[PDB]
């Protein structure tokens, strides 16, 4: 395994997700967005089995959007992540489980605090200052254990990611074709367009 | 009370008979069959001038070679149309060809008697008969241009011409005289428009009536308001001439 | 374990001319190194000027031919005696076969 | 009040199920049919009204076999009778499959009994419009039975139902008194033919056709068979002679 | 289990249960919709049998089905929640499979279909609800307004009203709405809506609510004062004559 | 309104007419029956009426062998009687299979009483027009009589009677038990208990019986059986050499 | 009386009648006339088709069931469709499972049993159609009459529908002639066409008006309509 | 069949009303009155016990006030048993919400769901509706203190003050008369009692004929407390407000 | 076949009454009087064994039934209805409680379950309400002693003392005069035996009266020794002999 990274700083959560889509012998796409906006202040990144990945994401997306309209209200990141967890925990004991790992990054407009949730296909959830799925964490967790501070600015978090990606581009065997980076703060979700030569 | 599939002492099914009364209250629909095509025309009958007349869809496409017009409780026709489109498309998938108009009609009429509170035969899950009649028109290679009248009784008749709805008896007598085996499509268009004008409660115009046809070459098309307007100019002038 | 498939050997051949077509097959039926029959027909007239052969596992072959014959019978019933065109038979056969996608008829069929 | 007779499983104030009693009226409206038990078997017979010359003679057969050893005949609504034999045939198949031995006649009678009784338990079904006379041979001899629309049945020496049941029942009573030593299969066949000729007087407006069957340990080897050809004609003759 | 045919034909060809479902609509508070050149406005009346309500948390009369489509209704309130829910579910399902939000006509066809179905299924009674559905198709800026009824019949209206005294307000609208020249402004469209409602409500500051829908998911409900300003300007048009 | 007499719903007086009319049906056969307890047996006597000469008298019975140990006599029409019999046999078989001992008389009574209770409460099931008297020598309670009706009621008895002349037979028996001061017939041999039962049947009904006017079932330790015509004749002869 | 007992098929009248079944039978007599007759080598169906308007078609009355069996209808057409379709299935099941053409007699028994169920249960209704079944099997030519009561009857000839008593009297009278009309199909049909006309009144039987079906020894069940029946008028 | 005995609980009258709903509301109108008042710092629930006796154990008794959640309670007007069915499913729905989201259920969501259950019994299934009306008193972090009402129609609305059960017309007049938006809980407690005291179909308002609940943000925590008053506690509060 | 009665048989009348519930209550009024009294160290339930014939064995019919070792029930109205409810009550006490928390349910909760069964028969398709009122007496660790009345509607209420059936009104009154919160168990048995005398017409003895108590633990009625924490049912039926011993000092 796709690179799925997340880091929570002072006022935001940042998600970096690899752009490659590879099937067998060929890199089919180098511009894939491995992410779904669940609500204006909540974002989910995902990696895993070929089909289950987008099917599960889009299914969670549909459900949160429905809730938003029925209640005219945005669910907290915590509430969204618990919903997702239960869905995955159902899945693990069904006829054919969803083989999908997720990061959920949201800004809780009630508290004014950023939140990052790591959840694997088994429905194991944990709240973290930074997280990764697959092999990514084997290179990145020690970089972050070192350079991470709770009070970092968004700009500081992006430099820290750049470092993580550089480590992944040096030591990992697969060409994952760079990452798409997204920031979730009080104002919403935006995409950093300039990461190719920052 | 009484079962929804009960016979009258005259040997008719109550609920089916009462369904025909609902048809009588519907907007008029007329079809003519010619060797150049089959025309279908209807009476929009808006209940208020604030109603946007072109949102009244009483002539629908079933497949490229089959269209239909409805009269009565038009809401009941939706699932009939849906079944009809599925039957036609499915046939094409299974057989790489067009469904015969007769076969398509028979399929729709199969739905009709599938009502009851659990009738001992197959599963008829529908609480009552349909309250809408259907004029189904189309073309196929075997049996040429065709017009069918499909009732909630499950029976269907083929007609050279037929009128259904509130003005049907009047329109039918008029069709009885006017129809012959050598109409042209243009004659048929004018004829439908004329007879609709007679039985209609408004002054017929391109807004409150709609025309359509099915030809082998161009398939089923609903005439836009401009084209119908011209045919009305044309009919008004040919009648004033004598 | 039980194996639901066998192989009755058997070879068929179709050639289309300008205004004719042929479907030929040998008449030998086998199981391993034994001959079951020296004359067991394997090419059948199906009506509507359609000939058919489903060569491979004979039990599967027989069911398919049987089931397509019955398809022609109903086509006549359901569509006012219309002749089933060759292209329409072909498409019908596809569905018969594909209906057993996950437990296939173990035959190679030519019409 | 009233209305007790409009629904099937309903007790009238006098403990009756009127819907069943109305079914009995449909039976009494029917053709007459009989059963005669004999010293080693049973004989069945029925009247077949010739509605028209156009009915093919000997063709619209009314007596029905169940398994290989049981005969069934009935009066009333014929379709209802057929329905009962169908169930009877399933009921026999099921018994034979599990226990190997063909179903004993008493055992068979209760299977029909319970099924008919079932149709008097609910308002969602109608009771049976037939009375059914049936029987045959088993491990311990011959048995004759008659089953009413209520599910009521008993063993009989002789049995009758339909338009001419009284005439038939009278004639049957005579034989029981005059033959305490036990009729033979051969004689019962003749006697049966007579009984139907004598119940035809209560229906003498439309000609009729006679139909006999029997099941006899010595004469049919315990198997149900129809009486045909020479033995049928002989019985018609025996009857046609004593009508004069 | 329960499959009694409740909607059945009577000898004159009527379905009485559907017919009585309309009577429940006539009993519901009035609702009106008018389309402008670049907007659609939805107006609803509030009853005053009981007044001591909490307006913050009392379910209001106009519902968003998606962010670009809204629904309002006359009739049984409880029946309408079921239709609202099914419409909201269908909206999400449509986005999920077609990768496009519903057209207003599609959503209307859906709700109407559901209503029709409850007119010919055993064990159920028809919805005591007629609906007004309004908004803009994805990426269209042409305003859309449709109406559905207990029978499952639907159609689009330049302007339409439903509920108690809709006969009155329909009359107003029939001789105040010119198809040649829709109210070209949001403001004059909100005015025409309040006017038509005032023919029926008889003095309504807390008795009138208004929702404005413009293209690209631009939906806003007015406050009492913003409405009250329209009430003041309308009454002075009479008095200056 | 008027339909509270067609199905088993309450009437304004809190009554269930269908159950009441079911009780009416129990006397349709116009037969009386009675049951008594011996020292180590239980006897059931029932009138036997064969009007039709065409019938086969051997198949005309209202007593049933439910199990090796349990006998049941029915008052009410034969079709409902046989329905109850079939069920009780199936229940007695099942109980044995599942619990490894023979179903007790009282327990089977209770079970059948509960089934009847259901028809009393659920509208689609009609009550059966029958009263069921269950008899045995239970391995725990000794001689046993348990009787169920269409209301779902059931109870144990010292002795009992059922039918059109139930009341006459009941008081007769009551009168014997006030005098004897015990709750059974002090007799060692079932034959004398049968004889007692027939005798008091005669006294209360004012009728003399031949061998074909009765039907007798006897329950002993580990059997329930019915008496033949000739067995009954032997009983009738003995009572005569006393009067 | 009658008012109270004709609500459903599940109710007996106090005289033992089933009124719903009788009412279903009424639908038949309102239906257009049809005739069946047979010799020893062929069986024939003759049906008078009925239109709605001079603009309408004449509705088909004869349905093929197998190569050796078919029927004519009088009453509710959709119920003829349901029953003939069931018959097509039974004929079919016989060929597939047993390689056996289904005996006409047995087809009769199946039709009887299917109709009977619908006369004993709540929620259902009797069939509203009468059927004349013809067929050639291993015991020769056959004609059957089906009634929605469930009564099926084998006959040399018969007629059902409006004014059917005319043709039925004629057939009863002509019995000894047509029963011998062996090896000659055209004459058997002629005897049928002459039978059906004994029930005419409104109108003669014309080209698009007559419908003929024939089955027999070496003749598969086939339908004649229009120009094809012209030589019989 | 059955049709004959079907009351048809879910049909429209010729006027477009729902018979069984209207008649259910009629039943509720004879139930002990229940009142809910909403303040700025909490909610009051007051309900009158319909019928009492010296021997009724009021210690262990509960018939009108039920705890649904830790943040939500209800007052019942109507059939107690019918209410318990609904209470239990409401309690489960709350736990399902909490399990799914790790947050306590918003008050309206729970109210809407119960109203939907109620609504169903109105449109399909052929069953009688529940003879129950609820006053819901709750708190969530979106809207704070909330007061809702639901009835057999399955319609629900929000309130500043409201009464259900008997004498609602009289009670509504009095509440509308003395209610003000800036009310404090303690004042609301008084209003609730005064109103009941003037509307009772009984002589005088004693403690053993009441149930009382408050939901307060008790200023000593900076979390929301449900208090279901004990008999002695109702007795005390009754003295302070000057009803002794 | 098939139960096709899927609609309610109890519906609202225009006056808002539920007819069948009223009618069930009327059937309960016809029933033989039964009563319950709560003491400080026990509860007592009692009724009359209305023998339908002197040939019938009254002992074989129990109107007072054990539900759990600490809970008993008595009734008025239709005996057969009661008997089935006792069967379901014993079963529900297991399936919904003992099999889940390894202990018997507290009285209020077992009562709650019974009440549910009766409510369902008020609403479910194709049935009539139960024609009984129950009096359920019991003990549990955290609630102590407690008496409940369940009615055909499924409503239940806690009582200090009460009576149902034929002479309920009269007997309820007599209980009001004699009840206080200091009664010992014997005091209550005595008061019960007095209350029941006014109801019976004929014979009044230990063979006609059925009376049981919920009191102290009965280690002698356990059947085994060795688990110190099981000290014995609190439910006990008083014998024929036990009744008469007290009727002499009456």
């Amino acid at each position: 395994m796709d690179i799925i990274l997340g880091i929570r700083v002072q006022d935001s959560v940042i998600l970096a997700s690899s752009k490659a889509v590879t099937r067998g012998i060929s890199v089919l796409k180098d511009s894939d967005d491995k992410t779904r906006q669940l609500s204006p202040h909540t974002l989910m990144s995902f990696a895993g089995e070929a089909g289950d990945t987008v099917q599960f994401a889009e299914y969670i997306q549909a459900n949160i959007q429905l809730y938003s309209i029925r209640e005219d209200y945005e669910l907290s990141p915590q509430a969204v992540s618990s919903f997702v967890r239960q869905e995955l925990a159902k899945s693990i004991r069904s006829r054919r489980p969803y083989q999908v790992n997720v990061l959920i990054g949201g800004y809780d407009k009630k508290k004014n605090k950023p939140e990052l949730y790591q959840i694997d296909y088994l429905g194991t959830k944990v709240e973290l200052p930074y997280g990764a799925h697959g092999y990514s964490g084997f290179y990145t967790f020690s970089l972050l254990d070192h350079h991470y501070r709770p009070d970092m600015t968004t700009e500081e978090g992006l430099d820290l990611l750049k470092l993580c990606v550089q480590e992944l581009e040096k030591r990992m065997p697969m060409d994952f074709k760079g990452v798409i980076v997204k920031i979730v703060d009080k104002d919403g979700i935006r995409q950093v367009d300039d990461f190719q030569a920052q | 009370d009484r079962g929804v599939s009960t016979f009258s002492p005259e040997g008719r099914l109550f609920q089916v008979e009462y369904s025909l009364e609902a048809i009588k209250l519907g907007s008029t629909a007329i079809g003519i069959a010619t060797k150049e095509g089959v025309v279908l025309g209807v009476e929009k009958r808006a209940t208020s001038p604030l109603l946007e007349s072109d949102s009244i869809e009483k002539i629908v496409e079933i497949d490229r070679h089959i269209g239909c017009a409805m009269s009565g409780l038009t809401a009941d026709a939706r699932s009939m149309i849906e079944h009809a489109r599925t039957a036609a498309v499915t046939h094409n998938l299974y057989y790489d060809e067009d469904i015969n108009v007769e076969s398509l009609t028979q399929s729709v009429c199969d739905l009709a008697l599938r009502f009851g509170e659990g009738a001992s035969g197959e599963e008829r899950l529908m609480s009552r008969p349909f309250g809408v009649a259907l004029l189904i028109a189309g073309h196929d290679a075997d049996d040429g241009y065709q017009l069918f009248h499909a009732e909630p009784s499950g029976t269907f008749y083929r007609y050279n011409a037929k009128a259904i709805g509130s003005g049907s008896e009047g329109a039918q007598a008029e069709l009885l005289n006017e129809w012959h085996s050598s109409l042209t499509l243009k004659e048929a268009e004018l004829l439908v428009l004329k007879i609709l004008k007679q039985v209609m409660e408004e002054k017929l115009d391109e807004n409150n009536a709609q025309l359509s046809c099915i030809t082998k070459q161009d398939g089923f098309k609903i005439y836009d308001n401009e084209k119908t307007a011209e045919l009305i100019k044309e009919l008004k002038e040919k009648e004033a001439a004598e | 374990q039980f194996n639901p498939y066998g192989d009755n050997g058997g070879t068929i051949l179709g050639i289309a001319g300008e205004d004719f077509a042929v479907l030929a097959g040998d008449t030998r039926n086998i199981t391993d190194y034994s001959i079951n029959s020296r004359y067991e027909p394997k090419v059948f007239d199906c009506g509507d000027n359609i000939v058919m052969s489903a060569n491979g596992f004979a039990a599967d072959g027989d069911a398919l031919v049987k089931r397509f014959k019955n398809s022609v019978k109903w086509y006549h019933f359901d569509h006012n005696d219309k002749k089933l065109s060759i292209n329409s038979a072909a498409r019908n056969i596809q569905h018969l076969l594909y209906g057993k996608r996950f437990f296939p008829y173990y035959v190679h069929t030519i019409i | 009040g009233t209305g007790y007779d409009l629904s099937n499983s309903v007790f009238s104030p006098d403990g009756r199920n009127f819907q069943v009693e109305y079914a009995v009226k449909a039976v009494e409206n029917g053709t007459t049919s009989i059963g005669i038990k004999c010293n080693d078997g049973v004989v069945f017979a029925v009247e077949k009204l010739i509605t028209s010359k156009l009915l093919v003679p000997q063709k619209n057969v009314k007596i029905q076999v169940v398994d290989r050893h049981i005969g069934c005949v009935y009066s009333g609504l014929i379709p209802d009778g057929r329905h009962l034999v169908n169930r009877g045939r399933e009921e026999a198949a099921s018994f034979k499959k599990l226990y190997k031995t063909p179903i004993p006649i008493p055992a068979f009678a209760d299977r029909l009994g319970q099924y008919v009784q079932a149709h008097t338990l609910y308002n969602s079904v109608r009771p049976f419009g037939v009375s059914t006379i049936f029987g045959g041979v088993d491990k311990n001899g011959a048995h004759l039975y008659m089953l009413e629309p209520s599910g009521s049945y008993w063993g009989y020496k002789g049995a009758a139902t339909g338009k001419g049941r009284q005439s038939a029942k009278a004639e049957l009573e005579k034989l029981v008194d005059h033959h305490p030593e036990g009729l033979s299969a051969r004689e019962a066949v003749k006697q049966a033919a007579k009984i139907i000729y004598l119940a035809h007087e209560d229906n003498k407006e439309k000609d009729f056709e006679l139909e006999i069957s029997w099941c006899s340990l010595s004469e049919t080897n315990g198997l149900h068979k129809f009486v045909k050809g020479d033995l049928l004609q002989e019985a018609i003759d025996f009857a046609q002679k004593e009508i004069n | 289990g329960y499959d009694r045919a409740l909607s059945i034909f009577s000898p004159d060809g009527h379905i009485f249960q559907v017919e009585y479902a309309l009577e429940a609509v006539k009993r519901g508070t009035c609702a009106v919709g008018v389309k402008g050149k670049n907007c659609v406005v939805l107006g609803c009346e509030r009853r005053s049998t009981l007044k001591l309500q909490d307006t913050r948390i009392t379910p209001s009369k106009v519902s968003k089905i998606d962010s670009h489509v809204v629904l309002s209704f006359s009739g049984l309130n409880a029946d309408s929640r079921i239709l609202i829910e099914k419409a909201r579910v269908e909206a999400q399902s449509h986005r999920l499979t077609l990768e496009d939000p519903v057209t207003v006509e599609y959503l209307t066809r859906y709700v109407a279909g559901v209503q029709q179905r409850y007119t010919q299924s055993g064990g159920v009674r028809p919805f005591g609800v007629s609906t007004l559905i309004a908004g803009f198709d994805p990426r269209d800026d042409e305003p859309k307004l449709y109406q559905t009824e207990p029978s499952g019949i639907y159609s689009s209206w330049s302007a339409q009203t439903i509920g108690r005294n809709s006969k009155t307000v329909r009359e107003f609208l029939e001789k105040n709405y010119d198809r040649k020249e829709p109210p070209a402004t949001v403001e004059e469209c909100v005015k025409l809506t309040v006017r038509s409602l005032l023919e029926v409500v008889q003095t309504g500051a807390k008795n009138i609510e208004i929702t404005v829908v413009k293209p690209d998911s631009d939906i806003v409900a007015l406050s009492s004062e913003e409405i009250n300003q329209y009430v003041t300007q309308i009454e002075q048009e009479k008095q200056e004559q | 309104a008027g339909y509270d007499r067609h199905i088993t719903i309450f009437s304004p007086e809190g009554r269930l007419y269908q159950v009441e009319y079911a009780f009416k049906a129990t006397n349709q056969t116009n037969i009386n029956s009675l049951a008594v307890r011996g020292k180590d047996c239980t006897v059931v006597i029932s009138q036997k009426k064969v009007p039709d000469k065409l019938l086969d008298p051997t198949t005309v019975s209202y007593i049933f062998c439910i199990s090796r140990t349990i006998g049941m006599v029915v008052n009410g029409p034969i079709p409902d009687a046989r329905n109850a019999a079939l069920r009780a046999k199936a229940e007695a078989a099942e109980f044995r299979y599942k619990y490894g001992y023979d179903m007790p008389c009282d327990v089977l009574a209770k079970r059948m009483a509960n089934l009847s209770q259901i028809y009393t409460q659920r509208a689609y099931m009609r009550p059966l027009g029958v009263i069921l008297t269950f008899v045995s020598v239970d391995e725990e309670l000794g001689p046993s009589i348990y009787k169920t009706d269409p209301a779902g009621y059931y109870v144990g008895y010292k002795a009992t009677a059922t039918g059109p002349k139930q009341q006459e037979i009941t008081t007769n028996l009551e009168n014997h038990f006030k005098k004897s001061k015990i709750d059974h017939i002090n007799e060692e041999s079932w034959e004398k208990v049968v004889e007692f039962a027939i005798t008091h049947m005669i006294d209360a009904l004012g009728t003399e019986f031949s061998k074909n006017d009765l039907e007798v079932g006897v329950a002993t330790k580990d059997k329930f059986f019915t008496l033949s015509a000739e067995n009954i004749e032997e009983r009738l002869v003995a009572i005569a050499e006393q009067d | 009386f009658r008012n109270n007992y004709d609500g459903d098929t599940v109710t007996f009248s106090p005289t033992g009648r089933l009124f719903q079944v009788e009412y279903a039978l009424e639908a038949i007599k309102q239906g257009s006339v049809t005739v069946g007759l047979r010799s020893n080598t062929h069986a024939v169906l003759v049906a008078l088709k009925r239109n709605a308007d001079e603009l309408s078609s004449y509705q088909k009355k004869i349905i093929k069931c197998d190569e050796h069996m078919g029927l004519s209808l009088a009453g509710l057409a959709p119920d003829a469709r349901v029953l003939s379709n069931y018959l097509r299935q039974q004929c079919n099941y016989s060929s597939l499972v047993f390689n056996r053409k289904l005996a006409v007699e047995r087809a009769g028994h199946l039709l009887c049993d299917k109709a009977q169920k619908n006369t004993q249960s709540y929620g259902g209704r009797p069939y509203g159609v009468g059927l004349l079944i013809i067929g050639y099997d291993k015991s020769g030519a056959h004609l059957l009459e089906f009634q929605p009561s469930g009564n099926v009857t084998e006959l040399y000839g018969t007629a059902i529908g409006a004014r059917s008593q005319g043709a039925k009297t004629y057939l009863e009278r002509t019995l000894d002639t047509f029963i011998k009309i062996d090896g000659n199909p055209d004459e058997l049909i002629k005897a049928g066409v002459e039978a059906i006309s004994q029930s005419l009144r409104d109108e003669s039987l014309t080209v698009d008006n007559l419908s003929i079906a024939i089955v027999g020894k070496d003749t598969p069940f086939t339908i004649y309509d229009g120009e094809a029946v012209a030589k019989y008028i | 069949g059955s049709r004959r005995y079907d009351s048809r609980t879910t049909i429209f009258s010729p006027e477009g009303r729902l018979y069984q709903v209207e008649y259910a509301l009629e039943s509720i109108s004879h139930a002990g009155t229940a009142i809910g008042i909403m303040a700025s710092d909490g909610i009051v629930l007051a309900a009158e016990r319909k019928v009492t006796s010296t021997l009724l154990e009021q210690d262990t008794s509960t018939e009108k006030l039920y705890k649904l959640n830790d943040k939500i309670a209800v007052a019942v007007a109507g059939l107690t048993a019918d209410a318990e069915i609904l209470i239990n499913t409401a309690r489960i729905h709350a736990q399902n919400y909490l399990k799914t989201y790790n947050e306590d259920i918003p008050v309206e969501i729970l109210v809407r769901r119960l109203s939907d259950i109620k609504q169903g019994y109105t449109q399909h299934g052929g069953l009688r509706p529940f003879g129950v009306s609820f006053i819901y008193a709750g708190y969530d972090d979106r809207y704070g203190y909330q007061l809702y009402t639901s009835n057999p129609s399955g319609n629900y609305t929000g309130w500043k003050a409201i009464s259900v059960g008997a004498n609602t017309s009289a009670a509504q007049t009095l509440l509308q008369m003395d209610y003000k938006d800036d009310m404090k809980v303690d004042d609301a407690i008084e209003l609730a009692l005064k109103t009941l005291s003037k509307t009772t179909d009984s002589s005088a308002l004693t403690y053993d004929r009441l149930e009382f609940a408050t939901i307060r943000k008790g200023a000593n925590d900076g979390e929301v407390y449900q208090k279901i008053f004990k008999p002695q506690e109702i007795k005390d509060i009754l003295v302070k407000t000057g009803i002794t | 076949m098939t139960d096709r009665y899927s609609f309610s048989l109890t519906t609202f009348s225009p006056s808002g009454k539920l007819g069948q519930i009223d009618y069930a209550l009327t059937a309960v009024k016809q029933g033989v009087t039964s009563l319950g009294i709560k003491a400080t160290n026990g509860v007592v339930i009692a009724t009359e064994k209305k023998s339908s014939s002197p040939l019938a064995m009254s002992e074989t019919l129990s109107k007072v039934s054990l539900l759990t070792p600490d809970i008993g029930a008595v009734y008025s109205g239709m005996g057969p209805d009661y008997r089935v409810l006792v069967d379901k009550s014993r079963k529900v006490a297991h399936t919904s409680y003992k099999r889940i928390y390894g202990e018997y349910p507290p009285t209020k909760l077992l009562v709650s379950e019974v009440a549910k069964i009766m409510q369902e028969a008020t609403q479910s398709g194709g049935v009539r309400p139960f024609g009984v009122s129950l009096l359920i007496a019991g003990h549990d660790e955290f609630n102590g002693f407690s008496l409940y009345q369940v009615d055909p509607s499924g409503s239940y209420f806690p009582w200090k003392a009460t009576a149902i059936g034929k002479g309920s009104v009269a007997a309820k009154t007599f209980l009001e005069k004699r009840w206080n919160d200091e009664l010992e168990l014997e005091d209550a048995i005595h008061i019960a035996l007095l209350t029941l005398k006014e109801s019976v017409e004929g014979e009044f003895n230990g063979d006609t009266i059925e009376l049981a108590i919920i009191g102290d633990e009965n280690p002698d009625l356990l059947g085994y020794t060795g688990i110190p924490t099981d000290k014995g049912p609190r439910f006990r039926k008083l014998t024929s002999q036990e009744i008469n011993d007290r009727l002499e000092a009456l």
